[PDB]
């Protein structure tokens, strides 16, 4: 899971 | 073819500072401080006559616990047990009905909370001066 | 606009404490024990318009308890409470519940387990059943920490007005008045305002 | 006033005078209102008020008049009746008799003064208790004659009937001796046959809705005791099932009676009674369907519609089917003639749990996990009810409730949705994830139901298959996140991905066997540590915590393809990580970080871990210690006092997760910490003499005794989990004594922490037994002094008076040599606490003081026939034996109960068991040989008789001699003790009541 992308923004 | 289809008293001000507080009024008789209500803490300005005042209200019952003038005269002054507190008098507040005088304070989350309504609540007197 | 609350149960589970927050915002700390009933006023602002409780707190330790079941003589609703960190008070629900009905037999009663500010609590949620075939409705509540302490009076205002989306809403808030201090009583506001920076205010420890 | 005259009894009452105060109590309100109360009561409490009871009942024309005069004789009835002149009790009979006929004869009288009848009712049901049947064999007979004569008389009766039937076994327990109850209990059981004739005429023929509700209301008293051959060999069922089901008058209190028939004793081996029992439940569910709403209604929206009884009948329904089924859903299983019933009751059964009302979801919800729990376990079941339990998957998902990130009642959703798990995985996943999809495309999309959606989600972790679980996370995230980026704004992106960070922090397993994806969450926790939206850093922290609970074991070994094992890679780094955190967040990382450490169980690896962990807390400590030392004042700074607490709150935290393995940090602190405690005491008593008691509000004062608290919690802490007890002794407790002891001790009251006396608790419960000097040392410095701040009133100084007790218990368990120790004196003293314990209501004290004292009786037994014990009894066992009884009979210390008549039960057995080898009397007042078992006995019917003067000698000998020969058996003892409480709340009562055991 690309995970790493999360963001709040 | 037309279709016919089914069938506060703050709304003249502005809010100028909004904080979370708890309020203690003092009962001489009893020295002890008496808690009157805790919830939202507002800087209300009228904008027809440019006066601020304090309005502030219970949660859930969302009844009034304190309602005056920010008077220029007022002064706030620490609370022997508090860093988050202020004290100070007042002469005429309405949240119970006839205009009573009190001894309030005024308890925040934190110090920079209270150092902030120290701030607003300054500015406050001088608009009132004007 | 006018309903006859009656509000009973053991001694010390909170039920002036409670009606005091209620009056004036205060939580009181002593134990001053009811003597027979105090009867308060308590209105509430709806979008039906206000409601009117005469709230009889009734004494709940047997040498005190004055008329007993006469206070509830033409109740229209009624608040049970115990306190959910002493069993024994949850043990006499039922015998409250019992001397209450036998007067008013067909009225909104709330029952109330407060003091759930308290961590080591007593009276677990699961064992809390007596209200399902009594019809009662129930909260956990606590005076101390306001938790659902508007809960009780909402549900009956509802029920006695019959009106399911009754809301409690803002009252209004008039124009306060200016201020002009008397001179004259400069000298006796310093002798009162010294007193109270002096005074410590109570649980510094709260989150407000 | 002028409303205080009838408060004279010299004069005749003025009936008018007791109506206007009776008046202005009622409808009056402020002043006025306040002073009738205190008269009215001050009038009911005049002990010979009821003399003038039939002078109101007979010439008042107010309701609530007539209602105190029957309120006062009630007073006389319950706790006098005996004392009267038979001519008294015959008389009040006689009125109250006939008072209740006259006011059924008057038609105008019965339905406008239903409160006036029913406390008359009561009344008499009150005289029944005391007069009957021996002295009123004719009651039932005239009873049933006259109920023939009037429906208003014979309506009264059902009323009277169901009060009776209350008094006696509903709340007899309390109230009578155990002989009354089963006195009155055998008498109304000999009548019924006769009680239910006309009960049964009157249901079958009568038209008078308010008679029939009437009797209807008895019948549900009646169900709780009367044998089932009444219900099942009479046609009842029947009726109760099908023609008061149609009336909605009779409706609610017939199916109350139904469920409580659903709950008799019955044969479970008879045929017919089994039919009987599908019978009721099939005429009463036909009766809902064809006169109240069909299974297809919309329960939700009628009872938030709340017209007329909806709710309280919609509640009803729940209990009675919940009720019926959970006995009874097995005979409806096999007939396939019944299977459409058995659906439909359950169908019902789901729009009930639709409702919104919380305490009624909770109802049926307990039915449920009945259910599905049977379904997983009992053999070819779970196929009956594969639609019922689709429906019910999602009215539990989508009714989830916030776990603990309403606790308890997640925990009951989450098993019965585990158990739905189980039943159909398949069906689960497809509700789930089509659940999802409208939370994307918008339709059902809202903060509170992505929230509940995802609480469900993370609810069923465990039940699927590694395999399928795997696919379905996946899915899940994958879902979430693309969610996540199509909203907009910091409101929306914060509740989606803390949601995303609650579902994998429920899937430890998926996590364990994925580590690149495990380390990718990790670093976005540590990324969301620096968001400043509310909430987000919480969240991050306590999603990490959690998640090393859990997987604690893939941060302490090296991963393949890694460098280092990743607890290094979090240390190396964790200033910068934890850079914008709140300190209390920051101590919830470093516990995180003690909790992986600790697995680590190479012991110089381990210690490596924890001094890298720990650097930064040092170096902040070594430099303050650096400093304070050499300019005390910088401790009155308010800064350095706040560096300082967080310091020691950082060792709490890790030594809470590590333990015994945090013992090489504490060495690193120890000596000079408790220098620092001392500095800091020395300040604190500085302040207080300066400035006076209120400096202990002061701000300053309060940090600077906060540092001491998390001083003394660091070292309970440690000591609580330590393992190497030895090194305790050698190396801590004698600089811990030394530091906290004295100060404690010399303090004023107002500036002694209760925290001490929490820390001595602990150190006594580990290694109490290898340091009986240390122990003496302990109370003799806080032993007297705060058992002086606690013994003037109940209310003061609350945390210490728990801290005591809890300190002498575990002295008593432990350490009991050092009581032996105390100068006779201070023993006195240490007897006096325990006893002033005994009259706390808080329970905390009162249960430590009552164990206190049974276990120091155990200690003094142990003992043998020796001077110390021989004078122990001599001096304190009838002191114990009498604050004893004090507390069971006085009615304010209810609570205490069980452990007071155990206690009281060990000093009794002692004497009857020639425990105690000394006479416990003096030379003179008895003769020489007198056993002790003679002299108990008359001590404690000297002590009664004082004590309760209106008991005959009677009634205290026969109380003594069952108490006495009971006292091996504690439920009988117990038993005898409540009929004791009972008799002593009035006159007369019965002596051979105490032979009730045998
Ligand atoms: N921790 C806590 N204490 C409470 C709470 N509510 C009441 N108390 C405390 O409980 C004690 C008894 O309060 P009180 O209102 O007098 O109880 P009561 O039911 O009116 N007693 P009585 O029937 O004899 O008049 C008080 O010390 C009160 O401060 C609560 O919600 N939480
Ligand atoms: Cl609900
Ligand atoms: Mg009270």
């Amino acid at each position: 899971i690309d995970l790493s992308g999360l963001t709040l923004q | 073819i037309h279709f016919e289809p089914v069938v506060t008293m703050e709304e003249d001000e502005e809010v100028l500072y909004k904080v979370r507080a708890k309020l203690f009024r003092f009962d001489a008789d009893a020295k002890e401080w008496k808690e009157r209500g805790t919830g939202d803490c507002k800087f209300l300005k009228n904008k027809k006559t440019n006066k601020v005042r304090i309005l502030m209200r219970r949660d859930k019952t969302l009844k009034i616990c304190a309602n005056h003038i920010i008077a220029p005269e007022y002064t706030l002054k620490p609370n022997v047990g508090s860093d988050r507190s202020w004290v100070y008098a007042c002469t005429a507040d309405i949240a119970e009905g006839e205009a009573e005088a009190f001894t309030f304070a005024i308890r925040f989350g934190s110090k920079e909370n209270a150092d902030k309504f120290k701030e607003e609540f300054e500015k406050a007197q001088e608009i009132n001066k004007k | 606009v006018q309903f006859k609350l009656v509000l009973v149960g053991d001694g010390g589970t909170g039920k002036t404490t409670f009606v005091k927050r209620h009056l004036t915002g205060e939580f009181e700390k002593k134990y001053v024990a009811t003597l027979g009933v105090e009867v308060h006023p308590l209105v509430f602002h709806t979008n039906r318009g206000p409601i009117k409780f005469n709230v009889w707190d009734t004494a709940g330790q047997e040498k005190f308890g004055g008329l007993r079941d006469g206070y509830y003589i033409q109740a229209q609703c009624a608040i049970i409470m115990f306190d959910v960190t002493s069993r024994v008070t949850y043990k006499n629900v039922p015998n409250w519940h019992r001397d209450l009905v036998r007067v008013c037999e067909n009225i909104p009663i709330v029952l109330c387990g407060n003091k759930v500010d308290i961590k080591d609590r007593k009276v677990k949620a699961k064992s809390i059943v007596f209200h399902r075939k009594k019809n009662l409705q129930y909260y956990d509540i606590s005076a101390k920490s306001n938790y659902n302490f508007e809960k009780p009076f909402l549900w009956l205002a509802r029920k006695l007005i019959g009106d399911p989306n009754l809301e409690f809403v803002a009252m209004p808030a008039l124009a306060p008045p200016e201020v002009v201090m008397d001179p004259a009583l400069a000298a006796q506001y310093e002798h009162d305002l010294e007193v109270a920076q002096t005074t410590a205010l109570p649980d510094e420890d709260d989150d407000l | 006033g002028s409303m205080e005259g009838i408060l004279d009894f010299s004069n005749d009452l003025d009936i008018a005078l007791l109506d206007q105060v009776v008046s202005t109590f009622y409808q009056g309100s402020g002043v006025q209102q306040k002073q009738a109360q205190e008269i009215l009561t001050k009038f009911q409490d005049n002990p010979d008020a009821w003399q003038k009871a039939d002078q109101i009942l007979q010439f008042s024309t107010n309701p609530q008049s007539k209602f105190i005069a029957l309120s006062i004789l009630d007073k006389l009835i319950t706790r006098k009746w005996k004392l009267l002149p038979n001519d008294h009790r015959i008389g009040i009979r006689n009125f109250v008799v006939g008072m209740i006929i006259s006011m059924c004869q008057d038609d105008e009288v019965f339905k406008t003064q239903k409160n006036l009848i029913n406390k008359s009712d009561l009344t008499l049901v009150q005289i029944l208790k005391q007069e009957w049947p021996q002295n009123w064999p004719e009651f039932i007979p005239e009873l049933i004659g006259s109920s023939s004569s009037s429906v208003n008389v014979c309506e009264n009766n059902m009323i009277v009937l169901k009060l009776l039937s209350e008094e006696v076994f509903d709340f007899s327990a309390e109230q009578m001796t155990q002989a009354k109850a089963l006195h009155l209990k055998n008498s109304m059981s000999k009548e019924f046959e006769q009680i239910f004739k006309l009960c049964f005429q009157v249901l079958e023929q009568g038209s008078s809705s308010s008679l029939i509700v009437a009797t209807l209301e008895s019948l549900l008293r009646y169900l709780h005791w009367i044998p089932y051959r009444y219900i099942y060999e009479t046609n009842i069922l029947e009726l109760l099932s099908t023609k008061f089901m149609t009336s909605p008058d009779t409706r609610a209190i017939t199916l109350k009676c139904l469920t409580e028939v659903s709950n008799l004793k019955i044969p479970q081996d008879n045929d017919l009674i089994k039919r009987q029992t599908v019978l009721f439940f099939q005429n009463t569910l036909q009766q809902i369907a064809t006169s109240v709403m069909p299974v297809t209604a919309d329960l939700k929206a009628t009872y938030a519609n709340a017209n007329g009884n909806d709710q309280s009948f919609l509640q009803d329904l729940a209990m009675f089917l919940t009720t019926y089924l959970a006995r009874n859903r097995a005979l409806l299983e096999s007939d396939e003639s019944l299977r459409e019933l058995l659906l439909n009751a359950h169908q019902y059964l789901i729009q009930l749990s639709k409702i919104e009302e919380r305490e009624l979801f909770k109802t049926t919800l307990d039915y449920w996990h009945n259910l599905v729990a049977d379904l997983f376990y009992e053999p070819l079941k779970k196929h009956i009810y594969e639609e019922i339990c689709s429906q019910l998957r999602l009215v539990i998902i989508e009714n989830m409730v916030r776990p603990e990130e309403t606790i308890q009642l997640y925990k009951s959703e989450r098993e019965v949705l585990v158990y739905l798990t189980h039943l159909n995985v398949i069906d689960t996943e497809e509700i789930m994830i089509s659940k999802l999809a409208r939370q994307i495309d918008g339709s059902e999309w809202s903060w509170h139901n992505i929230n509940t959606l995802s609480w469900a989600i993370g609810s069923i972790s465990g039940t699927m298959s590694e395999d399928t679980e795997k696919r379905f996370v996946v899915t899940v995230i994958k879902d979430l996140l693309g969610l996540c980026e199509q909203k907009r704004g910091k409101d929306n992106k914060a509740v989606v991905a803390s949601d995303i960070m609650y579902v994998v922090g429920q899937y430890p397993r998926f996590l364990k066997a994925h580590w690149n994806f495990l380390r990718t969450v990790i670093l976005k926790l540590f990324e969301f540590m620096h968001e400043t939206h509310e909430g987000v850093q919480d969240m991050a922290c306590d999603t990490f915590i959690k998640i090393v609970q859990k997987c604690k074991y893939h941060f302490v070994i090296q991963q393949p393809r890694e460098s280092e094992p990743f607890i290094q890679t979090i240390i190396r780094d964790i200033q910068k990580t934890t850079a914008d955190l709140q300190p209390q967040q920051v101590h919830t990382f470093y516990k995180a970080c003690g909790i992986i450490i600790s697995e680590e169980r190479s012991v110089a690896e381990r210690n490596r871990l924890l001094s890298d962990l720990m650097q930064l807390p040092n170096m902040a400590w070594d430099t303050i210690v650096e400093q304070s030392t050499a300019n005390p004042t910088l401790l009155l700074d308010s800064e350095t006092v706040k560096i300082i607490a967080n310091i020691i709150k950082t060792n709490v935290a890790v030594c809470t997760s590590m333990g015994a393995d945090f013992y090489p940090q504490l060495g690193h602190i120890y000596y000079n910490m408790l220098q620092l405690y001392r500095a800091v005491s020395s300040m604190i008593s500085a302040q207080v003499a300066a400035e006076g008691l209120i400096a202990t509000k002061t701000p300053k004062v309060r940090g600077l005794r906060t540092i001491k608290k998390e001083i003394l919690k660091l070292v309970e802490t440690y000591i609580s989990k330590a393992r190497n007890l030895d090194d305790v002794v050698k190396v801590l407790v004698e600089p811990l004594l030394n530091a906290v002891l004295e100060d404690y001790m010399n303090n004023v009251p107002d500036a002694r922490d209760a925290e001490v006396l929490n820390c001595m608790t602990t150190v006594v419960e580990k290694v109490g037994h290898m340091i009986p000097q240390g122990v003496i040392l302990i109370l003799q410095s806080v032993f007297e002094c705060t058992l002086d701040m606690i013994n003037k009133d109940f209310t003061e100084y609350p945390e210490h008076r728990v801290e005591f007790y809890k300190l002498l218990k575990v002295i008593n368990e432990k350490s009991f040599a050092a009581f032996l120790e105390l100068p006779p004196a201070a023993f006195k003293l240490f007897v006096d606490a325990i006893c002033w314990a005994f009259k706390h209501n808080n329970r905390d004290v009162e249960v430590n003081g009552l164990q206190i004292a049974l276990d120091l009786v155990k200690n003094i037994e142990r003992m043998g026939n020796v001077p110390f014990a021989n004078e122990f009894h001599k001096n304190y066992f009838f002191i114990f034996v009498s604050e004893t009884f004090f507390v069971l009979t006085d009615s304010d210390h209810k609570s205490g109960f069980s452990k007071q008549a155990l206690l009281l039960m060990k000093l009794i057995s002692l004497v009857y068991d020639n425990k105690i080898s000394v006479p416990l009397y003096q030379e003179a007042e008895v003769p020489q040989g007198t056993s002790n078992q003679v002299y108990l006995s008359q001590y404690l019917a000297n002590m009664l008789s004082n004590a309760f003067p209106h008991l005959t000698s009677e009634q205290i000998a026969s109380f003594l001699s069952a108490l006495t020969k009971q006292c091996k058996d504690l439920v009988v003892f117990k038993g005898t003790l409540r009929d004791f409480l009972v008799q002593i709340k009035e006159v007369g009562g019965d002596p051979t009541d105490y032979l009730f055991a045998e």
